[PDB]
This record gives structure tokens, sequence and C-alpha cells, in this order.
């Protein structure tokens, strides 16, 4: 993480694909290394076919300049989150800031 | 040539008639082989691997 | 192999022995210059900071 | 606003204090700047351009 | 530069230090002088020298 | 020439503590102070994990289904388990266990010898009901820090895939800092004193360490009195 | 849990009074902490023999100039920091120098004692010019351990042997590993203890005072 900062590194964290961001807003049912599956709020839910939103993770993989292109899970089993929020952490990200 | 031939009839090996293309790693570079992929062309079996 | 008894005969070769080096804009007749080379263990070129 | 943090950190407002060589033991003459500066490994890496 | 610094700092002199009016009989004791923590690389100093 | 000897060694935490050195003269207690901080933080001590094999792992790349810390961190948490021996220069440790819920450094199988300083230290977490790990922890002792790359020489047939090496962070010492002040004895010129304020993991006693960095000191000094 | 121990040590002798020694196998570090504590000990605490309170002819303070000779009270002092003497079975011994004529006053001129031993009788005291020109004094000398100047004390305590250590740490490659270190130890003595005789000396007391802890 940036120990001195600007406030940008959260916003280019986010904007950048890099890392997973929430498409719904809810409680985290399943947590793994892998994936991670949410529980979708209903006033967020559409009413057919219920849902939970599920991310799967990207892993250990080779980039254009063969650098380590990997994301982990930032959020612990059953823990609140909010719409807009980060997931995961890409390379050089922490806790939703961007660390170079 | 004349001495290679003596060479082989010494230590008696049977010099192929295929020649070593292996890929090897690069001098100095060491690390772990995290994944293969194998792509063949249709209609040449698949080996045991692939 | 890198066998180790080979560094020893290196440094016989190194000893006396000049190398040249030479740096990217090359202008006047200072951008080659001949050193003694020391073997180091890395991979990073020391050079006299009064060069 | 950073002399205040600083006050609240228990740190001088100098930024700068006492270091001792650690082969001597001795001390410094002056006081040295000491901080927290973020640092970035850019990809020249030896074991490439070498 | 950091070698034309150090040659600065070392002779240079500031008005009071330690050591300062005292007399040597030559160069080695008055490294000896220093280096125990005695006299300030910088004092007014009268030695006997070669 | 008057000689020195300990004096009160006061234990503060299970990691740090202060040891003094009361009969110093004049300027000695410098002398020592960063003579032994040298050999403290440097040369001492240490067992620290090495080889680690786990249950369906190939490579320290991959990530375990069932478990939210890909292996790679795992191996650096290992790194940072402390741990004491006795009478073994290498043992392996079997972990085991199951269930959703933090896998802590309390859950391994004890040994005669096995002193797990941190409990709670947390090896990783499991986030399934039914989801279990197995791992073969092979911890040996030596000195220094080794990393993990110049170990591929001997190599002979290291064939177990499974058998992930981690770096070799062998050392008790953190933080290691020595104060001089002037003890006044009750008949005496002038005497100082020496406050080596040390910090640990826990896997040394101040009282052992102390010792043994003196005793590579006068160890090596061994050839020096003559030539 | 070995450590390595330090081989090869050839004695470069410069002359008489200083040398450069050597040694090849040091591990990390083990060249500073080694070299250090050494020269530490080496400049600082060492027994010595120098001269300390002086009383002279007719002059009583150093403020004048002693009719007959060229030096200014001053210049000779620091002539007298730099004898070098030794005793055996005295803590401390009043000679007298006397002698007259033209010419230099040398370092042998003075009264042999039975403890006295002058280790330079070469040693240039100062001059003596025109005429007869008198000069007798009796000269406090003393015995301790280290450099005590005359500020702190009237001349300064050069008792130290030594002048001018240096350490240098070079790396030293063993055969098979990395980076090792070296020790190059050069010293300077004012010749009243041999080098070699010294640097043992020197670190057996720095043995000694670990004798609580071995």
């Amino acid at each position: 993480k940036p120990l001195v900062g600007t406030g940008m590194e959260r916003a280019v964290a986010v904007d950048s694909g890099v890392t997973a961001v929430a498409k719904r807003g809810g409680v985290v049912q399943y947590v793994d290394a892998s994936r991670i599956v949410i529980k979708v709020n209903e006033d967020e839910m559409y009413p057919g076919e219920a849902g939970i939103d599920i991310y799967n993770l990207t892993k250990y993989t080779r980039s254009n300049q063969n650098t380590c292109i990997n994301q982990m899970p930032c959020v612990s089993l059953g823990e609140p989150v909010e719409r807009g929020d980060v997931l995961a952490d890409g390379p050089s990200t922490d806790l939703g800031e961007l660390a170079l | 040539t004349p001495e290679e031939k003596l060479l082989r009839a010494i230590f008696g090996e049977k010099a192929s008639d295929v020649k070593d293309s292996s890929l090897r790693v690069p001098n100095g570079v060491s690390g772990t082989v995290i994944d293969v992929q194998v792509f063949t062309r249709d209609g040449v079996e698949k080996d045991k691997r692939a | 192999r890198e066998e180790a008894v080979v560094w020893d005969i290196l440094d016989e070769v190194i000893r006396e022995h000049p190398v040249l080096l030479n740096r990217a804009p090359t202008l006047h007749r200072l951008g080659i210059q001949a050193f003694e080379p020391v073997l180091i263990e890395g991979k990073a070129i020391q050079l006299h900071p009064l060069v | 606003e950073i002399k205040e943090l600083l006050k609240l950190g228990d740190l001088p407002t100098s930024g700068q204090i006492r270091l001792y060589d650690g082969r001597t033991g001795e001390q410094f003459e002056r006081p040295v700047t000491v901080g927290y500066m973020y640092m970035l490994k850019l990809n020249h890496l030896v074991d490439d351009k070498m | 530069q950091d070698v034309v610094l150090g040659l600065y700092y070392m002779t240079r002199d500031c008005v009071n230090a330690k050591g300062e009016g005292m007399v040597l009989t030559g160069p080695k004791e008055a490294e000896r002088l220093y280096r125990s923590g005695l006299a300030s690389l910088h004092a007014r100093v009268k030695v006997r020298i070669t | 020439f008057l000689k020195p000897r300990l004096v009160d060694i006061e234990q503060v935490s299970s990691t740090h503590a202060k040891v003094t050195l009361e009969p110093l003269e004049r300027g000695f207690g410098h002398t020592l102070g960063n003579a032994l901080r040298r050999i403290l933080l440097s040369s001492m001590p240490g067992c620290a994990v090495t080889e680690v094999e786990i249950d369906g792992v190939l490579h320290e790349y991959s990530t375990k289904e069932g478990v939210q810390e890909d292996i790679l961190e795992i191996l650096l948490n290992l790194k940072g388990l402390a741990v004491r021996v006795q009478g073994k220069d290498e043992v392996i440790l079997t972990l085991n266990k199951s269930g959703i819920g933090p896998v802590t450094a309390a859950d391994i199988t004890h040994d005669g010898d096995v002193e797990i300083v941190k409990p709670q230290h947390v090896i990783c977490h499991l986030t399934d009901e039914n989801a279990s790990i197995s791992m073969r922890i092979k911890v040996q002792r030596g000195r220094g820090y080794v990393p993990a790359s110049t170990r591929i020489h001997s190599e002979e047939d290291e064939r177990p895939i499974g058998r992930l090496l981690v770096d070799a962070c062998y050392s008790p010492v953190e933080r290691i800092a020595y104060n001089v002040e002037a003890a006044r004895v009750e008949q005496r010129t002038d005497l100082d004193k020496l406050v080596i304020e040390m910090e640990t993991n826990g896997t040394i006693d101040p009282e052992e360490a102390i010792r043994r960095a003196a005793t590579i000191l006068a160890e090596q000094l061994e050839a020096f009195v003559d030539l």
C-alpha cells in the first residue's frame, strides 16, 4: 500500500479492471481463493431466477510483459458488502487502493 | 569422417538417423513449470500426454 | 558443468589481462578505457567512481 | 500540518534524528533525515540486460 | 561529488570545538585524537608537520 | 584491567527483554555493545521450516479448493512460524485440520521437543464444512539466511514435486539496541553499565543467546592471539 | 552450526616500526566486528610509559625562551611526548638530562638508570647553540593506561604505544563461498612494543574481559 498518497489510487485501482468489483450488494456466502459467491440483497435482486453473484477470480497467469497478474480475495466469510465495493484485489492493489 | 568412425567403432554407438531439436531451458533462468499446452494438427493422432 | 576447480583457472587468465569498457555516446577517446578485471559475484558491472 | 502530525507522532519536528553506524557503533555527526519513502521497482532488472 | 563533500567537511573550521588550541607532535597522533573521540574533526590547532 | 560479569536479566515480554552487564571500564561499554550487536543480529542459532509437502499441491503457484489463501501465501506464513527443538537437528511435523475456521499453529501434532511459542499464529483459514489439509512440515536448524534458491544445487533427486521448499529465515533476533549508562559502584572512580535491549521471537532465552554470541567472539580471537 | 576460523596470515614487515598483517577467511561482517573492536582497544586502552609532569631548569612557566636553545618551550614539549621508553620494576622513575657544548642534545645524553630503557637514543630533544649553553632538568615520568592529554591532567600522556591504526575490510573469496571478508590491519607504534606482540596482548585483554561468559 502507499503510505503517503493522493486519493486517486483508489479510483485508479477500481476503474481499471485489474480488481474485481461487486456487481450487487449483499453478504458473502462463500469465499475461496478461486471464486467468490455473494448472496444478493432482495432490494437489489430481480424477481425471476432469484440469484447470487458468482465472481470467478483470475489466478496466476502470464501478462504481456511476462509479469504475474493474480487476484486475491480481500473479504472474509459472511461479511456485509455493498454495491461498488472491492471484492478482490488484483496485482499491485491493496484493499481497494493502488500499490505500485 | 575417418576418426569419428573409429570413435564409434571403439565405443560401439549406433549414430541415429535423427538429430536432437528438443526444447531446453534457456541459460541461467530457473523456475517452476506451471503449465503445459499441446496444440495438434487436425488429423494427426494426439499422443499420450496430449 | 561449472565445476568448482575452473574458477581458480579463470583467476589466472584474468589476472594481468585488461578488458575494454565502453559507454553509449562515445565522444572523446576516453569513451573507451582499459581496466584490469576483478571477478565479482552478481550480474552488475562495477566502475571506479573517478572514471 | 506535517510538523503537528510529527508532534502526535512523538517524533521530532526537524525530521532528523541521530543514527549510529552499525560497524563502529559510534554516532554520526549532525542529525540525518530518516523517514518512509514509497519506492517502486522498475523492470530493467539486471538479469535481462546482461 | 561525495568525495569532495568529504574533504570539504574534513578541512574546514568552526569557531569553538573540542581540542581547540592544543598542539600535537604529528598527523599520526592527530588521527589518534580524533578517532578516539577526544578532538573534533575541525578545530584550530598548531601541529608539527614535515 | 577489571573484567565484567552479568547482572539482573529482566524478562518483559515473551518477545523481548533487557539484559545488563554491570562491570565495564571506561569506554568498554561501547567496545562490547557494538561488537556484541554485530554477532547478535547476524550469527545465532535458529530453526526455520524448510521443506513443506502438502496434500494435493503440485507447486507453490496453485490454489487448494476450500482455502482462501494462495499456496504461495501459505508457504510465506510458515516462514514466520516460531518453534524450538532440543535434541533433533531436523524434525518433520504433521499438521492436520478441517472444518470451517482458522487453522492456527496449535493444531499441529505435539512432539517431545516441540514447543510452539505462538499457538495463535495463523497458518491459513478453512472456508468449507468438509475440506481437509494435510501437510508434512520439515523443520531444521541452522544459521543465517539461506534462500530457497541456493538450496537447489545439491538437489540429488528431490523428486517429490509435492515437496515445496521455502526460504530459510534462521535467527531469533529481531531488533538489538545497546545503551551505555554510567554505573556507580559504591567505590570506584568511574565505571559504566551495558543495557542491551533486544527483541526476539521467543525461541531463544536471553542468557543462552549472549553466551554463544560471546562464545564465537573469543573463538575467533583464538588465531588472533598469535600468528 | 559449525563456525569458520581463519587461515594464512603472511606478515609483511615495513621496516622495524610498523607493518601490514592480513587475515583471509573471515565470515560475513566479521572483518569489521574484529577490526573495529581491536582498533578500539589499540588506540585507547593499552599499557604505556610516556612523559607527564616536567619541572625544568630555570624557567618555570611555559611562556619564555631558555637562553642558549633555539627551541621555544612549547616545541620542546612536543618532542618529549614522542620520547619512547619502557620501565621494568618502577611505576615512575625520574631521570636527569645534562649536556653542554655546541650541538644537539639527544636521548642518549640522559642518565641511565636500572629500569631506564631508551628505545631511540638518537631522538632529538633540542639543540644547544653558541657558548656552553646550560641545561639540566628533573623529568617526572609516570605510568598508566591510555592517552591522557595535559588539559584533563604538564604535558599529554602518550602512554599508548600505538600512533595510527587503520583497518580495511576487503572481500575475501573462499573456494566455495559467495563473499567473505579479509582484514587488513595497518598499525603504527613508538617502538616500545613490537607490532606482533601488541596485537596479541590487545586481543588478550579483550578475551580476558570475556572470562565471565566463556
